[PDB]
């Protein structure tokens, strides 16, 4: 434990969060955008400090330490729905969202940002723009997207592709209008998802990394995993940057 | 699949598509009332006709679900809402007569001139504060003579009309139409009946008996001082030395009839002006002493977008004091504002009515309404009445702390009370049973004056100046009457009001009268209420009665509880005086 090294690759693209999150327009929330974020260094400390978002809510992470660990792929997915639906997006749980529209799985690991929106998406009269699906014949399996328009029966008859007595369009829209409640005004949220694959990491936090040494005992921290003992050039670590394979023995 | 799922189906997309069509109904109705301009009636009659279509289409479309199939008894009230089919079963023909006698009866009632006086508010001021024999008996005369006289035509008509559309849509007749509303069925222990309406009223009525005769026998007693010879000691009081038109309200008689004039009444008007209170302050009252109850805020938009003041005088606007919910989460309160007592009382009010409206939001749309009639208006009074105790009034800052409260002020304070709360009783109760009675058709069409000149002395206790003639229509004299309004359900509400009152105070641990009862800073009295209130019209009435007073029918001993320092005291002053009255004495 003589010295401690960090080895991250030397990566310094920013990452686009700002596309993302200052984006002119929102998707429906029945077709959600899906956006993936690579080869860039991702700060998500300001994004956490900017305190002008309702829900900041990570599941599998923690907070503040997922500052410094390296994901594979990250994907956000953006989208406007009520303020009082915000509550189904979260793993496991049900409802007219969380069933037809937009399923996380039970097993998720990212975060969730959401705020308000009432000043962008409301006007006189209403906005009539965003829809959401309300009727479908079996629940959304995780990460599926549907966008299909066709007329669902209710009864025994059939409908014949028009619309009347059990036959309806399940596509129904949003009405959004400055002077309703909190639970009624629209709310705009990104799903952040962190996949790690057995690739090289490429998305990584803002952390230094310094020169290696080999043969001595020291603390070593490569792409997100620690430990201690000697590095010998060649329990088994591969360093980004000089793409060589280092040995770890116990000393 | 089975006709429930179709069914629940087919709810979620009417829910869906009627709150934005309520929401807009709604908002083109406040722009009407705040700003009063000659393009706002046109989008309110718009939106109105939209949203009548609508449901007119809906109702319809429901129909096509038969009620047997359904057994979640939720799905079936809101089914059971939809199905209803009005008065459209009538032919086009009828539709239209009845629609026209409807409109010419309420345009007749509006336009009524004495010559010239009209009675808003030239002939209020003579009834209220004329004092002189001969001028309140020819204000009293004219009006019946010239209205009921030319009302009584339409009135035959419109009986045998409504009769015939409620026997259309299965009734007896259209007073089982009104009776209708207390109604529950399909659950076991809590059942009630149309017909159970008809007891239970008579019931709690002969317990009131003996109370409002010995205020009635005070009354005339302390009433015989200001006209001499005009009024017998075994007689009856005659109907226009009573304080109103109709006699509805003794309030007017309180000058007349106080216990202890030396000693005054709580008015708390120069402190609110001497602290400049500025109509803002009392509405963050209001809204302190609900939250100290445990109920929540108000929001963030109730502030904003209500009107709690007169516009002005660029914009007028038809300013009377009412609680909106406009859907979507919208909450707003119309009033003009000024610094009394009565405002304070009335902010309190309003309020209760927004907090009822904030609990069942979470109710489907056709569930969003009170138990009943008289449950909503109960829940606004009872807060006005615990309001408005020197207690509560101390706790806030306003009147002295050290303030003298003893016999004399409570006794004026229950006469006060009772002058308007009981005293309005059998005249409820006897017009009802009147206009349940014509509808039955056990009053021949010859004989309707007769008998309701007998039933109002032999209940009421009053007598007529002068004699009538069949050609008169006194009943349809008052607003309802003409204009079609339920009258019971002011008398169950003032039944359940006293209910939850003892309930509350039960659960507050209150040791005392009942007449100084407070609720505030407790909130085991909140949660109570409030498992209520957040039920809707999805439970029965019964049971939602039973939530907060433990029992699964109105009761009339809290309110009987509530005046027995009033009922000691009368008992006691009525020694000497005779207590009854006699139907054979008229003026005449
Ligand atoms: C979005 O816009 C605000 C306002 O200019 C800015 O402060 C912020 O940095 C932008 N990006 C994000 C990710 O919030
Ligand atoms: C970054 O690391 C790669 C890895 O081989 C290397 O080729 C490249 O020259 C490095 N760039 C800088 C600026 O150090
Ligand atoms: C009321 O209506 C008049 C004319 O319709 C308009 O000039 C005025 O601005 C309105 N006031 C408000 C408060 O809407
Ligand atoms: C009635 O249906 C609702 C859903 O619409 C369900 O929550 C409830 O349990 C059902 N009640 C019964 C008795 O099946
Ligand atoms: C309403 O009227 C229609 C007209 O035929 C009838 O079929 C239906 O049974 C009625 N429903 C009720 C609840 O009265
Ligand atoms: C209620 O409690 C407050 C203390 O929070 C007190 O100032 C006030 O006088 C109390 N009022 C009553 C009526 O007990
Ligand atoms: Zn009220």
């Amino acid at each position: 434990p003589t010295e401690s090294i960090v080895r991250f690759p030397n990566i310094t693209n920013l990452c686009p969060f700002g596309e993302v999150f200052n984006a002119t327009r929102f998707a429906s929330v029945y077709a959600w955008n899906r956006k993936r974020i690579s080869n860039c260094v991702a700060d998500y400390s300001v994004l956490y400090n900017s305190a002008s978002f309702s829900t900041f809510k990570c599941y599998g992470v923690s907070p503040t330490k997922l500052n410094d660990l390296c994901f594979t792929n990250v994907y956000a997915d953006s989208f406007v729905i009520r303020g009082d639906e915000v509550r189904q997006i979260a793993p496991g749980q049900t409802g007219k969202i969380a069933d037809y529209n937009y399923k996380l799985p039970d097993d998720f690991t990212g975060c969730v940002i959401a705020w308000n929106s009432n000043n962008l998406d409301s006007k006189v009269g209403g906005n009539y723009n965003y829809l959401f699906r309300l009727f479908r014949k079996s629940n959304l399996k995780p990460f599926e997207r549907d966008i299909s328009t066709e007329i669902y029966q209710a009864g025994s008859t059939p409908c014949n592709g028009v619309e009347g007595f059990n036959c309806y369009f399940p596509l129904q829209s949003y009405g959004f209008q400055p002077t309703n409640g909190v639970g009624y005004q629209p709310y705009r949220v990104v799903v952040l998802s962190f996949e790690l694959l057995h690739a090289p990491a490429t998305v990584c936090g803002p952390k230094k990394s310094t020169n290696l040494v080999k043969n001595k005992c020291v603390n070593f921290n490569f792409n997100g995993l620690t430990g201690t003992g000697v590095l010998t050039e060649s329990d088994a670590v591969r360093d980004p940057q000089t793409l060589e394979i280092l040995d770890i023995t116990p000393c | 699949s089975t006709i429930e799922e179709q069914a629940k189906t087919f709810l979620d997309k009417f829910n869906h598509e009627a709150e934005d069509l309520f929401y807009q109904s709604s908002l083109a109705s406040w722009n009407y009332n705040t700003n009063i301009t000659e393009e706002n009636v046109q989008n309110m009659n718009n939106a109105g006709d939209k949203w009548s279509a609508f449901l007119k289409e809906q109702s319809t479309l429901a129909q096509m679900y038969p009620l047997q199939e359904i057994q979640n008894l939720t799905v079936k009230l809101q089914l059971q809402a939809l199905q209803q089919n009005g008065s459209s079963v009538l032919s086009e023909d009828k539709s239209k007569r009845l629609n026209t006698i409807l409109n010419t009866m309420s345009t007749i009632y509006s336009t009524g001139k004495v010559c010239c006086l009209l009675l808003e508010p030239g002939l209020n001021e003579i009834m209220a504060n004329s004092l002189d024999y001969n001028e309140r008996l020819w204000a009293w005369e004219s009006w019946r003579s010239e209205v009921g006289k030319q009302l009584r035509p339409l009135y035959e008509e419109y009986v045998v009309l409504k009769n015939e559309m409620a026997r259309a849509n299965h009734y007896e007749d259209y007073g089982d139409y009104w009776r209708g509303d207390y109604e529950v069925n399909g659950v076991d222990g809590y059942d009630y009946s149309r017909g159970q309406l008809i007891e239970d009223v008579e019931h709690t009525f002969e317990e009131i008996k003996p109370l409002y005769e010995h205020l009635h026998a005070y009354v005339r007693a302390k009433l015989m001082n200001a006209y001499p010879s005009y009024i017998s000691p075994i007689g009856c009081l005659p109907a226009h030395l009573l304080g109103d038109m109709w006699g509805r309200f003794w309030t007017n008689l309180y000058s007349l009839t106080v216990p202890f004039g030396q000693k005054p009444n709580i008015d708390v008007t120069d402190a609110m002006v001497d602290q400049a209170w500025d109509a803002q302050r009392i509405f963050k009252e209001a809204e302190k002493f609900f939250v100290s109850v445990g109920l929540p805020n108000m929001t963030q938009g109730f502030w904003e977008n209500s009107m709690l003041t007169d516009p002005g005088n660029v914009q007028k606007a038809v300013c009377h004091p009412t609680a909106w919910d406009l859907g979507k989460g919208d909450f707003r309160i119309l009033m003009c504002t000024k610094v009394t007592m009565d405002d304070f009382l009335t902010a309190h009010h309003e309020m209760g009515h927004i907090q009822y409206d904030m609990a069942y939001a979470a109710q489907p749309f056709l569930l969003r309404n009170g138990a009943n009639e008289g449950f909503h208006e109960a829940v606004g009074e009872i807060m006005s009445l615990s309001a408005a105790t020197p207690k509560h009034l101390k706790s806030i800052g306003l009147l002295s702390p050290d303030f003298q409260e003893d016999n004399e002020t409570e006794i004026n304070f229950l006469l006060k009370q009772a002058l308007t709360i009981v005293g309005t009783l059998p005249f409820t109760y006897m017009l009802e049973k009147w206009r349940w009675m014509v509808f039955k058709g056990e009053i021949p069409k010859d004989q309707w004056m007769k008998k309701w000149w007998e039933m109002k002395r032999e209940i009421v206790g009053v007598v007529e100046p002068v004699p009538h003639d069949e050609t008169y229509c006194d009943p349809a004299s008052l607003f309802h009457v003409s204009n079609d309004y339920s009258f019971i359900r002011y008398y169950t509400r003032t039944l359940y009001q006293f209910q939850f009152q003892e309930a509350l105070c039960q659960a507050a641990k209150h040791e005392g009268p009942l007449h100084k009862c407070d609720i505030s800073n407790s909130t085991e009295a909140g949660q109570k209420l409030f498992n209520m209130l957040r039920l809707g019209k999805s439970e029965p009435w019964t049971l939602a009665l039973e939530n907060v007073v433990g029992a699964k029918n109105m009761n009339v001993r809290p309110l009987l509880n509530y005046f027995e320092p009033l009922f000691t005291w009368l008992k006691d002053q009525n020694k000497n005086s005779f207590v009854g009255w006699s139907t054979d004495w008229s003026p005449y």
